[PDB]
Order: structure tokens, then C-alpha cells, then sequence
């Protein structure tokens, strides 16, 4: 367990010691100290492919339950928020899903929609980094990422937001994106700029083609 | 529950972003018609919202 | 309260009144939902009844 965690984090020197130190001290030049964040931070930052880079999402590195070992190691090193687990030894998947939607939608439009999007797609920020799309997001990582406060994202405490609020938020997020749009083909969830592009590229072309077919050139 | 609840200094984080609105305790919670209408009026105000970081 | 209950003694041999269904489960006109329920009771074409 703890020894296996040390093996998979420090003895597996490919991952930890090259940026944060064997004792999780934190080299000031490259990364942070990494001493006050709990196992949830590690679980989110590892299971979503945001692995050490040269940082957009990529394939995960550790998947064979050793993420639990890394989380145990970091939580033993220092306290912090922990992963919400199903009452059977596994991670909660549908128990986290709530029932209320109006309150969840209002909270999304009050604090979530600002950066990400109205419909949860990608959002635009300033000077490089951006807002990723929520389509490849899974609910446990959604809750853990909110509770963790990753780069450029405001950290959220469980004290200021009720657990029912998280359940409603994740329920609304999963409903909005996974539901079929009852308006035909979707156009990226953006404003009317792609709509105008589509008008100029399809309506104009077909209209002028029909005009040339009907009319004559002389 | 009341549309707005009071705020404590401990209920924040080192990088927390929140939205607050004036309360005016004489307003009261959203139970009576007058209180509900006053709460809606304070909700619909352009220059009301304030960030606290 | 917009509506109050009725007693047999509170009439006269030549008096007329207008009454509406009460349905006490709605409650008095204090909360928003009870207020809307009472108003929609008041907003009904086939509701009013004359007792003479
Ligand atoms: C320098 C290469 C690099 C290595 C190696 C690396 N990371 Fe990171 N990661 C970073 C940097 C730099 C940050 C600081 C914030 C950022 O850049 O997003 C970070 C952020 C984090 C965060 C979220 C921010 C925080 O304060 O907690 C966690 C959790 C984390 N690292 C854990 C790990 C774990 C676990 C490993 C071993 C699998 C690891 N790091 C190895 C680059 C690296
Ligand atoms: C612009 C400020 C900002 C706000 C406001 C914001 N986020 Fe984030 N969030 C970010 C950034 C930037 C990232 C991606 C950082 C990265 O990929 O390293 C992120 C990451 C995420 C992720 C992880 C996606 C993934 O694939 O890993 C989810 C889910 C998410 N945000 C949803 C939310 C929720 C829920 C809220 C409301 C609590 C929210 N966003 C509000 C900045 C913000």
C-alpha cells in the first residue's frame, strides 16, 4: 500500500521526483510544493491525462489502480479533499447524480457558464490558455476538478457549495450535453457567427447556382 | 430556501470567486408577496452585482 | 386573508351573498403558491355560486 505508493511515485522516478522532490518539497523553478492538496487533486490530474508535458488533455499514464496508490501517498504526506467513493470499495458513478435540475441549471449559468460555455462547449480566454469542452468529462472527475481548483480555475470549497449543489450541477451537465438537440444538426453551440458562415457558404452557393441554371449569360 | 443567505469570512478559499448582492435585513425571506417582490426587484438591478475575491 | 369561512347564523331572511370553493388544503394567502392557488380559484368562469 504505502510502500507500493512510494514505489509508484518516487521509485517510479519517471513521474514525481523530477518536478516536486522526493519528499514532495517542490522545486520552485518548475512546479509547486504539492504538500497541502489531497488525493483528489492527484486523482483528477492523473486520470484525465493531464500528465507531465513539455498542457492539453492526452492519454492517461497510470490506470491499473495505482492512481489510488498515488492518492494514498499524497494524502498521507498531507491532508486535503478525498475522492468520493461508492459504498462497495469502488468509485461512485450514479449515486453522485442528483434529481433537481432548475437549481443546478441556475448555478451553472451563474458560475459555470461564464468560462466554459452556455452549452458546455469550449470557451475562449485571454493570453494562451482556454476553456476545454465538457463533452469528454466524466462526473467523478467533474466533482473532483471543481473541488481541487486546477490551473486558471477558481478553487471551490465544499463549505460554500452544498453537496446537493454538486449533484444538481453534475446532473445538469450530463443532461445538457448528452441529450439530442431537437432542432436537427447542431452547429457547435456557438452564437450566430457559424450560422452566418453556413448561410454564406450554402445558401448563397445554391441560390447562385439555381440563378445561373435558370438564367443565361450574355 | 431563501434566495440569498448571509456570508461568513471562513467560508472562502485562497482562490475562490463568488457573487454577492445587497441583503437589507428588513427585506426578510421570500415568504410573503411583498418580500418576494422586493427580492425580485433587488435581483433585477444592473448595478447591484458585486464580486468578492 | 382573501376568503373566510361561513356560518349559518351570519345571514338574513332577505340577504344574498357570493361564495367560492375553499379547499382548505391550499392554505391562506401567505405563501406564493397558496396565493396563486387562491387567485386561480378566483379566476374561474364556472366557480361563483349565489346563496340566498
Ligand atoms: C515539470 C513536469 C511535471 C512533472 C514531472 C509532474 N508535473 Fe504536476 N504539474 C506540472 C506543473 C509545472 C504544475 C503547476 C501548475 C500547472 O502547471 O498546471 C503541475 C500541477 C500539478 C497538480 C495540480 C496543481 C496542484 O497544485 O496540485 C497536481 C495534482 C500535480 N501536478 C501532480 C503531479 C503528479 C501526481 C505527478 C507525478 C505523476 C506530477 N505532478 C509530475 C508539471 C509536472
Ligand atoms: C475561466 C475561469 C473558470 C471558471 C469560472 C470555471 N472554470 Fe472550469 N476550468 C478552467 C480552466 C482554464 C480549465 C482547464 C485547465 C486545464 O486543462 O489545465 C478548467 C477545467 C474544467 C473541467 C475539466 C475538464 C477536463 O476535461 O478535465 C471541468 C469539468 C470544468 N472546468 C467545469 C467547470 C465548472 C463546474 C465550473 C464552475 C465551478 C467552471 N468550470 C468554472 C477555468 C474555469
Amino acid at each position: 500500500s504505502s510502500a507500493l505508493l512510494r514505489t509508484g511515485k518516487q521509485l517510479f522516478d519517471t513521474s514525481c521526483v523530477s518536478c516536486h522532490g522526493a519528499n514532495l518539497q517542490g522545486v520552485p523553478d518548475h512546479g509547486p510544493s504539492l504538500i497541502g492538496v489531497g488525493e483528489a487533486a492527484v486523482y483528477f490530474q492523473v486520470s484525465t491525462g493531464r500528465m507531465p508535458a513539455m498542457a492539453p488533455r492526452k492519454d492517461p499514464i497510470f490506470d491499473e489502480a495505482q492512481i489510488d496508490a498515488i492518492g494514498a501517498y499524497v494524502q498521507a504526506n498531507g491532508g486535503g479533499p478525498t475522492v468520493v467513493r461508492n459504498p462497495d470499495g469502488s468509485i461512485a458513478t450514479q449515486s453522485l447524480r442528483g434529481n433537481d435540475l432548475g437549481r443546478g441549471g441556475d448555478l451553472f449559468r451563474l458560475n459555470c457558464a461564464s468560462c466554459h460555455n452556455f452549452t458546455g462547449k469550449g470557451g475562449a480566454l485571454s493570453s494562451g490558455k482556454y476553456a476545454p469542452d465538457l463533452a469528454p468529462a466524466n462526473e467523478q472527475q467533474i466533482l473532483t476538478a471543481m473541488l481541487t481548483g486546477p490551473q486558471n480555475m477558481p478553487k471551490f470549497s465544499n463549505r460554500q457549495l452544498s453537496f446537493e449543489a454538486k449533484k444538481d450541477i453534475i446532473a445538469y451537465v450530463k443532461v445538457a450535453t448528452e441529450a439530442r438537440q431537437p432542432g436537427g444538426y447542431l452547429l457547435g453551440g456557438f452564437g450566430p457567427a457559424p450560422e452566418g458562415m453556413a448561410m454564406w457558404i450554402i445558401g448563397m452557393v445554391a441560390a447562385i447556382g439555381l440563378a445561373l441554371w435558370i438564367g443565361a449569360r450574355s | 430556501g431563501p434566495p440569498f443567505i448571509k456570508m461568513r469570512p471562513e467560508d472562502m478559499d485562497a482562490g475562490g470567486m463568488e457573487t454577492v448582492f445587497p441583503w437589507r435585513e428588513s427585506d426578510g425571506d421570500g415568504t410573503t408577496v411583498e418580500s418576494h417582490h422586493k427580492l425580485q426587484e433587488i435581483a433585477m438591478g444592473i448595478r447591484n452585482p458585486v464580486m468578492l475575491i
